[PDB]
This record gives structure tokens, C-alpha cells and sequence, in this order.
DNA sequence: TTTTTTCGATCGTATGTTGTAACTATCTC
DNA sequence: GAGATAGTTACAACATACGATCG
């Protein structure tokens, strides 16, 4: 949880709103991965829970700011899916709601904060309206998300939306190179895989993950020719198969679009591999694997417990039987 | 203290509810003949007033004055249930009291005659998230209840509750609030609130509403948070990203006559400007639309768009009916899974590549 | 830091700490209790985020001043495993402090003081002290008619009201209710608040009899009670409280005076052949006579007759046994009068001797 | 003012409207004297299982003896309608569904009855009782005392356990038709001295599918709204249901391709303000109908007898390959409307998709 | 009057009970040879009389003659086992008490010597639902029995046991009555009634008895109830057809065989009935599944579908396995189109029309 | 020489452990 | 010969383990 720059202006604004008292009692926060909400957040609960603040920074010695570095405050309650979970259960949703009820121990204000508001099931966001609504005094919330066309109509009605815009290209690129040393069309793609979002390029350099995509680039670049996709399998079955599908699909982009003719695309380290890859594959191909792609990636990331070594093994069997001349290709219908 | 616009204009007597006619005329009428029914399910979509709906039905219900359809809103019993305090008034949150003890333990207290009200209303919220066993458990009391106690149901999923409740209820459906209507409250709302106030920033939060005037409050009270306590129309379209220009036509046309250096350049240079891909989608759904109008007849096209009429004419002279149809489709079903993509810009690349082959530092606190 | 005292003294402040923690702490400074020695005493203090209970005893022997925490459930078992007579010294010995439990030496962590969530300044609303029977009483005669679990939260406490020079108790569950007032001979402004279940249960099982007496302070947010050398403080449920004067019935005509054991013993044998899931009975008021019937569902009778002073017309009124037998066990009084008005009305119990408590019955319609 | 359904309650067996076979089998087991000790009641809801189950039971403790025309009148009759007899031990299982409870009322059944001969004990909602709560059933409904009679009723007899089907004499009630609950309706409404029309009863008895106290609801409600009286555009107003006139000709004029005329129709509705989704489920059903015509000539009730000929008319000249496009059209125009613009947008577009693709008169290709 | 016809008919001698001759003569030549174990333990279906073997076996091994498989019936021990007041038969309910206590009690009860038997013997009837304590107190009450306790065991789901009890008890399995015995025992029963009937009544009693014969004897009941005294065809008819619950499989056949009218008063008697119409429209599509492995493999039909063997198997072997695959698909598609429907009656009559008398086109890969 | 499962939310039954109140028995006034 | 205190038994509340149904 670093605080970047590019957060600074949006923060100034929020603050001021709580300075003069007409705050919104329930703020939903739109950002990519990456892109530092959560420390937009705390800095907003951080100031908020400060006794005696000057200006928009919390005093930092008071017994609230004690207590939020040593991070026992009784207040400010957060909601987080369990250590080995990956989902937000009713049970705490409604722990939180009743202890809501009773008055704040420190006199002060009450801070609930969201990890991600996509994680939420059904009945947690449904029993979470009503609180959300018509909150006791001094309350105030924070939900974070990605997507808040996924959320609830209900639940996106009740909260006033704030959206952070990524910064310029330009400047990303320019805040990587200062950070991490590497070549400018690899900071690019980094870039772009991430939606232009700085923090998540970062992450990508931190890991080994950028070893991944080069294995990855290399076992494609052998099997294109081929026409065997199954060697893939090896390639891709790993507990991070969403984010390996997502560069395969934008391999696949980038081959059609190369092949319609373009001048920008995603993947600008690999030009001979995308060259490669439109070349020994039609238009239509291209698109009918992309779809497969990401509705198998879709599914992956949705359904939950289903084992992702027969989905891949399925996907690349298919792929491998569409290239057959005479075979219908799918067709997206609603 | 300050209360935000969606809580703080909550409408206090059957005089200050927009719409909804035949529902308010048939509560009056009920009240007024005397014939009170034991079990009222408000149904429709959200942010329309369902709870308002009940909780001044409730009001009217236990007025000291008595059983009226227009609450005095000043004796001790509206001003009770208006602080939320009155003790015959039982709001139960189902979706926080699914369970089937809270329910029986709710139907044991049901014989005791009422405190100081002459009802005891039970005002059930979301219903719909109560689990079989409560839903059957209800039923029996729900069919033939004492004399002093009435049930009140909101939901916006009547299809959720089993056919046995429905039968044993008098259903009201809400409509959805029309355009003019949410804008005749929003400035109404602001004129009370003392807030400057365009006609045409109002105009785009009533269409941006879908309907809901919750909605339609949220998004007022977001623009006058960012648009320095005024209601600019700049900042309006700003914050809502409306495209304004015409984008959309020079996409389609690039798109019908099947350019992809045209179109990718025109995606390229839109995503640097940083706009709304949604907002896009609809657009260009509107212009296919009105293209395909115009094919009906020539005099279809409206007057707003003069300034580009000839240039769509064009495409209504060289572009058969079916085509357009095809467009409009494939942008429908773009428009359909553009959350579900893996990036927006993704999404619209893709439809449009799917619709291409139709063709003959100061750190605050914070580590 | 180091600091050597007998175990008699020590026992029994540990286990009233150690009462309000559980189980499971949840949070690794909740678990552990605050041990602060200051000029000459130590002060014990327990906390779970909702109620905060602190002991202090006065050292003579010699000691090092200091402030540390150590954990609950180990000290108790040191301090409850030593035979009888042991003295049990401590010391802080770096990030470590050793316990010398009789001839056994014991290592027991320590975590920085400053992370403990312990109020620091407080600010009294209102403030007084009174003797510890009135507080009981009080509690007593009130508490039985709280609500347990309910939807409405605000029901699940206990409404303390200073009125001009008097405290006044309130409670009710939706279906009876029940005052209680009384002087305390100092002059208070008019506050009302709310004290949650758990809170009133934990105060009236402080109390013991001591004559020594008890001080009560309000705050904007908190109350505290102190007795002896022990403070024990509470949050508010802080979610309005209804007027207990429109639930009392205005203008009751009809009254019965009676004896409290005839009624006692009369509802207690009906009571026999009561409904057991609903504890239902009838009393029929005609001129100087009551009669009491009581039914089962296999058609098993009950009925009594009891002779009172009445004057009003004929009446037949519902009611649930349990609820006027708790009533008539709190009120413990020679006489009973109930106020009534009519068959689908409230119904007002006190005792004919004093008016200082009083209880209020909704009928049960059938 | 007590609602209908609980007024107008079945008193006796000449009072229940169809069901005409349990009701005789009950009169001829109750007259020849072949009793049993275990009854099961199945079918839908609101089609007079209790009531029947009442009356039964009212029938076999009448004073008079036991006989299948119960007097009404003596004392045992009078305290079953009021619901307060001793002997009638009315149990609602999905209140009280746990094993212990069930063993309480087991412990005490060999005790004789009151005063009536029969101790008859009626369970409501039986498959909500627990699978512990079947088991313990079983040894005393194969051998109760002789002076027991279990009745039970249920909407879902299949929760069952074989073992307790195997038990009890199965009675299945069916849904009450249209001309029945007509019938009723207006005999009710006769008694109470309401005013009413034709139309109204039929809209109510169409809607009312085939449960009595549906059926009942609907009528209170309308009387309610229609200020003390039942007219047939009050009805058309509480169900929101345009007359099928409008939608006949809509449909009309799309099969023969009549661009203008149906945007014109189109411009008269969206002046008229109705509901979008209600057309076209109008146009989808009248299709539906006109294509069940096509495969038999009985398969059009004389509810359409007002249109019948007009609609029988395109019965015989449509062929069924433009029924079942059109339909399918409609369909898929249907599903796609909520991701639409606009419904109005999104209906003129299903209707052009419709028109261009008219299998006679496609719209004119450019050139 | 009259008694039950179940009830009062129960077997009270080993050359009464029909059928089940395995179990019979294995008991026989048991108790004629002395041979007799430490436990018996009766498994089958319902209604097939494993309670009544246990009560003979019971009466015959406390004779007052003596240990014999033709008990005399006339002795005190025999007519006090009748009226099922013997003092040393203790028959225990285990459904109503599971709990550890009362076995406890029970199983300690065994320490005294019979009062006036030569045996004490403990028939506990439906012994899966005892607790696990229960089960463990009764497995050691079990392992090492005195030589004069006997335990007799009456079970539906034997695999509810643990393993240990099953292993020190001898099992005797119990079969279906098939169709002739079942008719056999009914003609005789209503020749001794003194009842008349016809030869196709009783037939289709048995039918639709399915191996069950106190399900024959409850049916037979509430026929002489509907028919007014007696049993007759026409009665009996109607009764069933009331009571047939498998319209799925009559609308699959009437639908291969290219009829119109049959389907349509099908879906017309499944409405009268409640029926959820997805839930017919999967078991079809389950059906058809069904017929198409069978074709596949005769194998493919199990025990589980034994009342509807015949039909489906005469129909997998007539129809072509094209029109099956043909059905399967449309109806599929119907299925998974059905929630847009305008209704869902309608959409199961279109889907039905659809796989009747249509055929789609499929897209056939042109390129 | 072995190998072998989706998850969340809700309902029901049976057994074991701990705390508080009421009744009975014993000792001292 | 009666009243007060202490010890034992019974009832209610809380916690743990196992089995079953629907989305
Ligand atoms: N018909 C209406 N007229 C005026 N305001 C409305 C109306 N319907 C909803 N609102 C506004 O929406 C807010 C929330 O409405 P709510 O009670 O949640 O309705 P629902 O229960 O249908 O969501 C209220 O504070 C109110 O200001
Ligand atoms: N056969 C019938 N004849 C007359 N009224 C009926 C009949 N069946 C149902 N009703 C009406 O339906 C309402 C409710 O019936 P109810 O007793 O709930 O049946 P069920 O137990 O099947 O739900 C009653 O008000 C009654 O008038
Ligand atoms: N073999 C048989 N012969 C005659 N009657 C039988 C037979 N089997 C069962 N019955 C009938 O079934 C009833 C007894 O049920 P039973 O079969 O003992 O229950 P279960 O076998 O389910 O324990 C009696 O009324 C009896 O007439
Ligand atoms: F409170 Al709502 F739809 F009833 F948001
Ligand atoms: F009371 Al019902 F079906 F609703 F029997
Ligand atoms: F009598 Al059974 F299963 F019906 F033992
Ligand atoms: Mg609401
Ligand atoms: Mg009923
Ligand atoms: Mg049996
Ligand atoms: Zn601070
Ligand atoms: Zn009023
Ligand atoms: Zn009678
Ligand atoms: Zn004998």
C-alpha cells in the first residue's frame, strides 16, 4: 500500500467535502487494480478518525492516531474475506451491523470500510441495504471496485460514485522508467497489459510473472506452426490461468488487428510473434479462438471449485478442431 | 446534522409523491369505504418509493385523528413513527432476519393487543430474501390474522415469493417514473435547496436516471459535490461523459464502409481522450435506429440533427434494411457482455472488429 | 517492574478482570490484560472494545513503577494453581517478565503498552454517588420486564432518567412495562439514557450489599460506575427511547384492591392447568368478586374465586399468567391495586401502600 | 370490513363451487358408514382444501350424528365455524415442524374426546414437517384408537414419504375452470350488492388463473379502486392490459406490410402511454393463438369471440412457416429489450427487423 | 363401522400371508428344527408385511404347545398376542423414541426372566432412526444375549445400520406381491366382504398397486367409497385417472405418433392438476434421453423405472432413433426459450407444436 | 506395491458442560 | 421448636458434532 502521486488531486477534493460536513455518508470508489484506492481510502478513514486534524493531514500523535498504527482502534471496522476464502460471507455483514447499533467509544466518528465490493455474495449485499440507506450518525463507508456495473442496482443507488482517471501514458511510462530499468517497448506492453494502469506494470516487473509471458511467447511461437495447441497445457495450467488467458486473447487482438492494418497495438515487444501468428491463421479463426478464450476465462474466474486442468484441456482440443477446414465456427448470440 | 438529498426529501404525506396515481387513488378509496385489507405487497423497481409507500399508509393507519388518507403529520403517532421510535410500527430488515426462529418468535407476539396505536404494523422490507421455512410459517397467521394487526410487504422481486403468499395479498405495481416527472422534482428539490440550476444539466440527470428517482438524487447530489455547489451543465456532461461531438457517426460510417485503419485510429484517439465506452455504445445504437426509421420513411428524421442530416441520409440510401439490422444487433450484444470483458476498451475493439466482417511526495498519512 | 505481593489479595480483583474476556480475544492486545504500577498500587484493566473493567490495589511492599500487559488466561492459572498462602513475585526482565509462582519460575510475554484501546480522558455529562440498595432495588424491580432479542434495539435496554432531584428506571419488551423512581437528595438536570442489556447485568452483579457507596458518571457516550476499588464502564445503545407516560393508561377508573398472597397463591394454582406454550387466563371483575379460570388444550379446568373490594361493573379481561406472577414477586407488598378500564385496554398494577413503582400489563385479545 | 375470502368461506357442501368428486366420495363413505382414519388433501392453491377439510370435520362431530348434509346450527357446528370447537386440534406443521413437538402431541391422543365423539386432528402445510416428524406418524396412522381421525392437507404431496402415502386415502383437488369462477364472482358480487359488468368478470376470471381466493383478491382490489363498484375499465386499468383490439390490428397491419400504418400505431400508443413489455407479450400471445388455431379450430375460446372471426380470418391465409418467423422475431426482440436504449426504441426496432425481413414484401433494396 | 379394510385384514396364521414363500419356509423349518438365531432382521418395501411376520414368528415362538411354525391361535399366549396385549411381547415404537435414555431403560429392562413365556422378545419396528448411542447400547446389549431374549427387527432402509448390528443379525429380504397375488388376495378379500366387482377393476387396482398391497387395500377402500358400495370399472377408471400423475410420458407417446388432439386435451387434464410446466418439460426431455439409451443398449433401463418398463421399451423399439434425436433437440431448444415466452403454457404448447408437426433448418456450413 | 470431493447459506437432532435458583436437611439459637 | 446457612438436585442456556436440502 504505496501512496503514488497521481492520487494526490482526487484526494484533495474528497477531504475538502468532509472539511465543510456535507460528506456523503456511503462513497464508492471506481479504479483498476493497481491503482492505489485502498490508500486513498485509509488516508480518508486516517483523517476522519483524527481527533484534532490541522488541515487535510492528521495530527499523527492523538490517541486515534496511536491507536491506527498500532491498528487496534475500536472503530473502524473492515470487512475482508476470510485467510483461506476468497469471498465475503453474510456472517460479518451482519456482525457489523449490529454492533453499528451502539454508540462510538471514542466519541468520535465511525469508519466501515469495504475491501472489494465485487467479492460480496447475494445475501451480503442485500443485507447490507438497509444499513447502507439510513446509517446512525456519524457513520461513513468506503467500497472499492472495478466494475460497478457487477454490483447490485439496489446497491449502486445508494452510494455517491467517484472514478479515478489513469494517468497520461506519457507520464506512466516516464514514473516505470524512473522505477524499474527496462527496455521502453517492454515498459510499454507492461503499460498496456494493464490498462494503462502504473502500480499493476510495477507488480507485473516485481514477479516472476514476466518469465511466465516470455515461456508463454516461446511455446506459442513453437506451436503456431505446428497446429499442435495442446503443448499450451503445460503453459497454462497454474493457479494464475485468468491472467495468462488475458495475454493470449491480447495476442490474438493484436494478430487480427495487424491483420485488418493498424498502427498501435498491445503487444509491441513481440512483433515477429504476432507477424507469425497473423500470418498462418485467417480473420475469422482468430476471432472464434479470441471468443473462446475469453468466455472459457470468464467461466474460470466465475464459477467457483471448478478444476481448471480439464477447462484448459477442453479449450485447447476445441482449438485444435476448429483449425480443421469444414468445421461451423461459433457465433456469439444472446 | 446534514443529511444527504435522497434521505432528507423523503416524502412526509400523500401529497408529496410524484406518479404513481392508481396506487395512491386505490389506498384513499380503500380508507375512505372503510374496506382495510390485512396483507398490501408493493412490487416494482427500485427507487420508486415502495417504503414511502408503506410507512405513510402506516402513518395514515395509527393517526390520532383517525383512519384518513391524509396524515395530519403533526400528532404524537406521525411524529413517532416519522422520528422511527413508534412502538407498534415493527420494521423487520428480512434480509438480515432470513432465519426461522426470528419469524416464530415474530408470529408468538401477534396476540397481544397493541401498546397505545390501534393496529400493529408489521412493515416487512425486501421479502423476498426470507428463506422457504419463514415463507411457510408465515402464511397461516398472514391468511386470517387477528383484528389489530396488519401486514405491509416491499419488494422488488415478486417472483422470488411462492404463488401461495401472492394469492393472499392485494398486489400493487409501482411505475417507473418518467423523465419529465424526475425532472420536475429535481427542480423542485433545488429550488428549495437554493442551488443554480441549468435546464439542460436537468434534462441529462432525468434521462441518466433509468427511471429511478434515487438514482436520479444520488447523481445531483454527486454533481453539486464536483461541480463546486453548482449544477453547470458542463460539469454535468463532464462527470456523466456525454460525447457531444460527433464521434459516433464518423465510427459508424467508418465502420459500414469497412475501414479498420479508420476505425482503430478513431478507437485509438477516443480511449487517449479518455471517454465512456457505454455512453459510446449508445450513441451509436441511436443513430442506427434513426437511420433505420429514415429508411422507413424520409420524413422520419427529426429536426435536432440537421446539422449532420445529409451525411446519414447518404447512409440510408446505400445501406440495405438487413445490414442495419446486423449493426444494431452486434452492437446490442457488445454492449451486452462489455462488462464481462476483460478491459472495456477490449470489448469495444472487439465488437467492432466482430461487426467489420459484415461486407459483400506529499504523503498525507498513508504508507 | 518488579513487584512481590501475597496471593490472598491478589485473587479475586484477576478473576473480576478476567470475567468480561472470553474465550476468544480475536486480536492479539484484546487478549492480554493492562498492568500498570503507579506510586503505591497496581491497577488491573480488562477491555473487549464494548465494556472496560479496572481494578486497583494498594502495594505497601516495595516496587518498581511501571505499565506493561500480560496475558489474561496464563496469569490466572499461575495465580490459581499456587497452594494457599504462597506469595507470587513478578518482574519485568526485557521483552520477557518471570513469574516466581511459589518455587517454579514462569516466562510470560509482554506487548508494548501503547497499543492498548483504554479510555484516557473522560468527560462527565452528569455525575453523583448514591448508596448501593437503591441501584439494586432498582435493577431489581426493573430489569426482569427488559427485552432479550428483539428487532427494535432500542427495547434491549434499560432507560435511566434524572428528573430534577430524583433517578427513575424504565423497562419494557413490547408487551409490558415497568417504572421504578426514587430520591437520591441532589439536584440534577433532566438526562435520559440507555444502557444496554449486558451492561445492567453486569452492574447488578457488582453490587453486593457493601455499604460503602456507589458513584455513577454519564458521558456524552459512556457510562461509569464506581464502587470500592473497581470501575466498570459501558457504551450506550444510543437509539431513542419512547415516552413511558403515553403507555400508561390515562384516566383508569375501575381499581381492585387486594392481598398480594391471596392473588399470589390464586394465580399460582390456576397457573397448574394454564396452556404451557401461551400461560393464558381469564378474571371475570364483578361486585366484590373475582374469578380466576384457567384452560388446557386436552379441555383440563381451572377455576378460583376470590373475594375483593370492587365497584365497577362487570368485566372479563385476558391475561398471561407468567407476567403478572413476575410482577406480584418484584412488587413485595401486602396490598395489590390494579387499574383498569375496560376488557381491551392496558391494565395498571402498583401496591396500595406507595406509588413509588409501577407495572403495566397489555391485555391478551383473543 | 372483513375481506371476502374469509366472509364467504364454504359452510357446507352444497356452498363449494366444483370439486365435484371428493365431494361425492366423501357424501357416500360418510352415508354408508366406511369411515377412515387418515385423509390427504392435494392440489394447487386456493382451490379448497381446508374448507373441505373443515366441513368434514364439522360433518362427523354434528350432534345430529354423522351424516354427509351437516345441520349448520347445533352447538358443535356453530363453535367449528367460529373456530373454537375442543375437539377440531387444528396444527399448523410449518409453525411447529420439530420432532419434539410431535412427540408431545402423540403422548397424549389415547385420552377420550370431550364432548364430541371424534377427536379429529387437522395438520396444515404437512411437508413441512421433518423427516423425524414423518417417521414418528407412521405406528399411529396404520393403528390409531378408535376415536381418532387424522385430515391432512398439502399443496406438494410428492415431499412426502412413500411410506405415509401408503397410510391415508389421497383426495386430489383440480383447478377451478373460468366459467366457475365467473359463476362465483358474480354470486358473490350479487349478494354483496356491488355493481358490475360482464367484461370485468371475465378479465377477472382469466386473470385469476385457477385459484378461487386469487380470484377473490382481484375483486377486492378492483372494488377498491373502482371507488364501490366494478367497472370493466377499472379492471383494465388494475391489470394494465390493453384491449386485444389495439394489438389484433398491429398484428394485422405488420402481416401486410404496412410500414406507415404501423408507425402511425405505434405514435397512437406511445400517445396512449402504455407499457411497452404488455404489447408485445399482446402480439406474442395473439400469434400463439392464431398458430394453435392453425393446428385445430377448437383450440379458440369464446373469451376471443369478440375478434374470433376476424382472427379466424388469418388463420386461413397466413401460411404456418410466417407464423412461426414472426413469432420468433418477436421472441428474440423481446429478449434483447433490456439492453436496448429505449423501449420505444427497442420495439421500432423488433417491428422493422419484422418488416425488412417480410417473407412477400421485404423492404426495397438500395441500388 | 366396518372396520379398516387394511387394518382388519392382517394375517393371522402363516398359510394367510400371500407370497414371500422364501422367508416363510425358512422360518418354518427353523423353528421345526430348533434352529434359531439370536436376531432376525425384516427388510423390503412398504406394504409388504414384514410387521406381520414378525407378530406371527412372535406368536408362534411362545406357543403354549410348544415351539412350532403352525401356531394353534385358541391358547391365552396366542389370543393375548392378538390383542396385542401380551406381557412379554414388548413392542417398541423406535420412531417416537430415539433418544438415549428410553433404549437405555428398554435394554436394562432385559435382566428379568420372563413372567409367563418361554421367551421375552423385542420387536422394535422401524430401527433406523435410533441415535448413534441408541444404536451403540443396543450393540452391546447384543453381543453376548441371555438364551432367553429374543430380538425381532423391522426395517425399510437396512442401510442406515451400522455394520456391526447388521453382522449379528440373520437378514431375510422381503420381494414385491407382483400383480396376480395382489389381485388374487383382492378378489378374495371382496368375496368374503360380500362386495361386487368386475375382473378389470380388480386388474387395474393391482397395476396400480405397484407391489404394494396395502396400497391395493387403501385403493380398493376409497373405490367402494366412489362407486357407492361397490367396485366398478367405470369408478375405478375415473378414480385413477384423477389420481395419474405421469402425463409426461402419455404427451411424449402421443406426440411420436404425429396426433394433435390427444396432445392438446393432455395439456389441457395437466393443467387442471397444479403441474409446474418446466418441470414436465424436463422430464420429457429426461424421458427421451431415456428411449435413446435404451436404443443404444437394452441395458440401459434399470430397475428404478419398473411401472413404465413396457411402454418405453416398446417405444424405443418402434421409433427411429432420428425423430429421437429430432425431439431431443427441439425440445431442448424449447426449454431453454421457455422463460420468454409470453406464458408458460403457451410456450409449452408452441414448443409441443413445434416438435409435432415443424422441422428446423440447421445453419449447415456453407463455407 | 494404490489411487479418489464444489461451496454458501439454512434447518434439525442428540449429547456434553457450566451456571443460577429453589428445595431439603442439619446445626445453633 | 423455629430460623438461617450450606449442600445437592433440577432446569435453562451455550457449545460441538453430524446429517440433509436447495441455490
Ligand atoms: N414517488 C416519489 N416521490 C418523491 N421521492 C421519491 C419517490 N420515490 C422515491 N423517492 C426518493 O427515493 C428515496 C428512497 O426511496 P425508497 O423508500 O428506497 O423507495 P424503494 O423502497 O422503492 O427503493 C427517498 O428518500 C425519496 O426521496
Ligand atoms: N370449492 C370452493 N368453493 C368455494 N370457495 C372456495 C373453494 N375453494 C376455495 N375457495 C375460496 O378460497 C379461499 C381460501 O381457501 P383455502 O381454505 O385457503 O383453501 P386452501 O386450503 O386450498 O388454500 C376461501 O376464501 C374460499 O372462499
Ligand atoms: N403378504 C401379505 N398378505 C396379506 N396382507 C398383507 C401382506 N403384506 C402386507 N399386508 C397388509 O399390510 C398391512 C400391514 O403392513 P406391513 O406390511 O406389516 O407394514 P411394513 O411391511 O411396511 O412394516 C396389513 O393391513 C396387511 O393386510
Ligand atoms: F429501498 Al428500495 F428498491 F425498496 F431501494
Ligand atoms: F391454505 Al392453502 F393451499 F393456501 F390450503
Ligand atoms: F408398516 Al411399514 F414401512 F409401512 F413397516
Ligand atoms: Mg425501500
Ligand atoms: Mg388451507
Ligand atoms: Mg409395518
Ligand atoms: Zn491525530
Ligand atoms: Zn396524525
Ligand atoms: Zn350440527
Ligand atoms: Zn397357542
Amino acid at each position: 500500500m504505496r501512496w503514488y502521486p497521481w492520487l494526490r488531486p482526487d484526494f484533495e477534493k474528497l477531504v475538502a467535502s468532509y472539511q465543510a460536513g456535507r460528506g456523503h455518508h456511503a462513497l464508492l470508489i471506481q479504479a483498476l487494480p493497481g491503482m492505489g484506492d485502498d490508500a486513498l481510502i485509509y488516508a480518508l478513514s486516517r483523517y476522519l478518525l483524527c481527533q484534532q486534524p490541522q488541515g487535510h493531514k492528521s495530527c499523527g500523535h492523538c490517541r486515534g492516531c496511536q491507536l491506527m498504527q498500532a491498528g487496534t482502534h475500536p472503530d473502524y471496522y473492515t470487512l475482508a474475506p476470510e485467510k483461506g476464502k476468497n469471498t465475503l460471507g453474510v456472517d460479518a455483514v451482519r456482525e457489523v451491523t449490529e454492533k453499528l447499533n451502539e454508540h462510538a467509544r471514542l466519541g468520535g466518528a465511525k469508519v466501515v470500510w469495504v475491501t472489494d465490493a465485487a467479492l460480496l455474495t447475494d445475501a451480503a449485499a442485500n443485507a447490507l441495504l438497509k444499513t447502507l440507506e439510513e446509517p446512525p450518525a456519524e457513520t461513513w463507508f468506503f467500497l472499492a471496485t472495478r466494475e460497478p456495473e457487477r454490483l447490485l442496482a439496489t446497491l449502486r443507488s445508494r452510494c455517491r460514485l467517484h472514478y479515478l482517471a489513469p494517468p497520461p501514458e506519457q507520464y506512466a511510462v516516464t514514473w516505470l522508467s524512473r522505477e524499474v530499468t527496462m527496455s521502453q517497448d517492454a515498459l510499454l506492453a507492461a503499460l498496456r497489459l494493464s490498462a494503462g494502469s502504473p502500480g499493476a506494470a510495477l507488480a507485473l516487473f516485481q514477479g516472476d510473472n514476466w518469465q511466465a509471458r516470455e515461456t508463454l511467447c516461446q511455446a506459442l511461437a513453437y506451436s503456431v506452426p505446428s497446429g499442435d495447441w495442446y503443448s499450451l497445457l503445460a503453459a497454462l495450467n497454474h493457479e494464475q490461468a485468468p491472467a495468462r488467458l488475458h495475454w493470449l486473447a491480447t495476442l490474438l487482438m493484436d494478430a487480427l488487428k495487424r491483420h485488418h492494418g493498424a498502427a498501435q497495438v498491445t503487444n509491441v515487444d513481440v512483433p515477429g510473434l504476432v507477424a507469425e501468428l497473423a500470418n498462418h491463421l485467417s480473420p475469422s479463426r482468430l476471432q472464434a479462438i479470441l471468443g473462446d478464450v475469453c468466455h472459457i476465462r470468464e467461466q474460470l474466474m466465475s464459477v467457483t471449485g471448478i478444476n481448471r486442468e480439464l477447462l484448459i484441456t477442453d479449450l485447447l482440443l476445441r482449438i485444435e478442431h476448429y483449425l480443421q477446414p469444414g468445421v461451423v465456427l461459433p457465433v456469439p448470440h444472446l | 446534522s446534514y443529511q444527504v438529498l435522497a434521505r432528507k426529501w423523503r416524502p412526509q404525506t400523500f401529497a408529496d409523491v410524484v406518479g404513481q396515481e392508481h396506487v395512491l387513488t386505490a389506498l384513499a378509496n380503500g380508507l375512505s369505504l372503510g374496506r382495510i385489507h390485512h396483507a398490501y405487497l408493493f412490487s416494482g423497481t427500485r427507487g420508486v418509493g415502495k417504503t414511502s409507500i408503506a410507512r405513510l399508509l402506516a402513518k395514515g393507519l395509527n393517526c390520532e385523528t383517525g383512519i384518513t388518507a391524509t396524515p395530519c403529520g403533526v400528532c404524537d403517532n406521525c411524529r413517532e413513527i416519522e422520528q422511527g421510535r413508534f412502538v407498534d410500527l415493527i420494521e423487520i430488515d428480512a434480509a438480515s432476519r432470513t432465519k426461522v426462529e426470528d419469524t416464530r418468535d415474530l408470529l408468538d407476539n401477534v396476540q397481544y393487543a397493541p401498546a397505545r396505536g390501534r393496529f400493529k404494523v408489521y412493515l416487512i422490507d425486501e421479502v423476498h430474501m426470507l428463506s422457504r421455512h419463514s415463507f411457510n410459517a408465515l402464511l397461516k397467521t398472514l391468511e386470517e390474522p387477528p383484528e389489530h394487526v396488519k401486514f405491509l410487504l416491499a419488494t422488488t422481486d415478486p417472483q422470488k415469493l411462492p404463488v401461495t403468499i401472492l394469492s393472499r395479498c392485494l398486489q400493487f405495481h409501482l411505475k417507473a417514473l418518467d423523465v419529465e416527472q424526475i425532472r420536475h422534482q429535481l427542480e423542485h428539490i433545488l429550488n428549495e435547496e437554493h442551488i443554480a440550476h441549468e435546464p439542460r444539466a436537468l434534462q441529462l440527470l432525468a434521462r441518466a436516471a433509468e427511471g429511478s428517482l434515487r438514482d436520479a438524487l444520488s447523481l445531483t447530489d454527486q454533481a453539486i459535490a464536483s461541480g463546486d455547489g453548482q449544477v453547470s451543465t458542463q460539469a454535468v456532461s463532464a462527470m456523466l461523459g456525454t460525447l457531444d461531438d460527433d464521434q459516433a457517426l464518423s465510427l459508424v460510417e467508418a465502420m459500414v464502409e469497412a475501414n479498420g485503419e479508420r476505425v482503430m485510429a478513431l478507437i485509438n484517439e477516443a480511449a487517449a481522450r479518455g471517454i465512456e465506452w457505454e455512453a459510446l455504445l449508445v450513441e451509436m445504437l441511436g443513430l442506427l435506429h434513426r437511420i433505420a426509421m429514415v429508411q422507413l420513411s424520409p420524413a422520419a428524421l427529426g429536426n435536432d440533427m440537421a446539422a449532420i442530416e445529409l451525411r446519414m441520409r447518404e447512409l440510408a440510401r446505400t445501406i440495405p434494411p438487413t445490414d442495419i439490422q446486423l449493426y444494431y444487433q452486434t452492437l446490442l450484444i457488445g454492449r451486452k457482455e462489455l462488462p464481462y470483458a476483460p478491459d472495456r476498451r477490449m470489448g469495444v475493439e472487439m465488437t467492432l472488429l466482430r461487426a467489420l466482417a459484415f461486407h459483400p511526495v506529499p504523503l498525507p498519512e498513508t504508507t | 517492574m518488579k513487584f512481590t505481593v501475597e496471593r490472598e489479595h491478589l485473587l479475586k480483583p484477576l478473576q473480576q478482570v478476567s470475567g468480561p474476556l472470553g474465550g476468544r480475544p480475536t486480536l492479539p492486545i484484546l487478549g492480554n490484560l493492562l498492568l500498570q504500577v503507579a506510586d503505591g498500587t497496581l491497577s488491573l484493566t480488562g477491555t473487549d472494545l464494548e465494556m472496560e473493567m479496572v481494578a486497583r490495589v494498594a502495594l505497601v511492599q516495595p516496587h518498581e513503577p511501571g505499565a506493561t500487559t500480560v496475558p489474561a488466561r496464563k496469569f490466572f492459572d499461575i495465580c490459581r494453581g499456587l497452594p494457599e498462602g504462597a506469595e507470587i513475585a513478578v518482574q519485568l526482565e526485557g521483552e520477557r517478565m518471570l513469574v516466581r509462582s511459589g518455587r517454579s519460575r514462569f516466562s510470560l510475554s509482554t506487548l508494548p503498552a501503547a497499543d492498548f484501546p483504554n479510555l484516557d480522558d473522560w468527560q462527565s455529562e452528569v455525575e453523583f454517588t448514591l448508596p448501593q440498595a437503591t441501584m439494586k432495588r432498582l435493577i431489581e424491580a426493573t430489569q426482569f420486564s427488559m427485552a432479550h432479542q428483539d428487532v427494535r434495539y432500542y427495547l434491549n435496554g434499560m432507560l435511566f432518567e434524572t428528573e430534577g432531584e430524583e433517578l427513575r428506571t424504565v423497562a419494557t419488551d413490547g408487551h409490558r412495562l415497568a417504572v421504578c423512581s426514587m430520591p437520591i437528595g441532589q439536584s440534577l438536570p433532566s438526562h435520559s439514557v440507555i444502557v444496554p442489556r449486558k451492561g445492567v447485568i453486569e452492574l447488578m452483579r457488582m453490587l453486593d450489599g457493601g455499604d460503602n457507596p456507589l458513584r455513577v458518571q454519564i458521558g456524552s457516550n459512556n457510562i461509569r460506575a464506581h464502587v470500592g476499588d473497581f470501575i466498570f464502564t459501558s457504551k450506550l445503545v444510543d437509539g431513542r427511547f419512547p415516552d413511558y407516560r403515553r403507555v400508561l393508561p390515562k384516566n383508569p377508573d375501575k381499581h381492585l384492591e387486594a392481598g398480594c398472597d391471596l392473588l399470589k397463591q390464586a394465580f399460582a394454582r390456576a397457573a397448574i392447568l394454564s396452556n404451557e406454550k401461551f400461560r393464558g387466563v381469564r378474571l371475570y371483575v364483578s361486585e366484590n368478586q373475582l374469578k380466576i379460570t384457567a384452560n388446557n388444550p386436552e379441555q383440563e379446568e381451572a377455576e378460583e374465586i376470590l373475594d375483593v373490594t370492587y365497584s365497577g361493573a362487570e368485566m372479563e379481561i385476558g391475561f398471561n399468567v407468567s407476567y403478572v406472577l413476575d410482577v406480584l414477586n418484584a412488587l413485595k407488598c401486602e396490598n395489590v391495586r390494579m387499574m383498569l378500564t375496560d376488557s381491551v385496554s392496558s391494565v395498571q398494577i402498583e401496591d396500595a401502600a406507595s406509588q413509588s413503582a409501577a407495572y403495566v400489563v397489555m391485555p391478551m385479545r383473543l
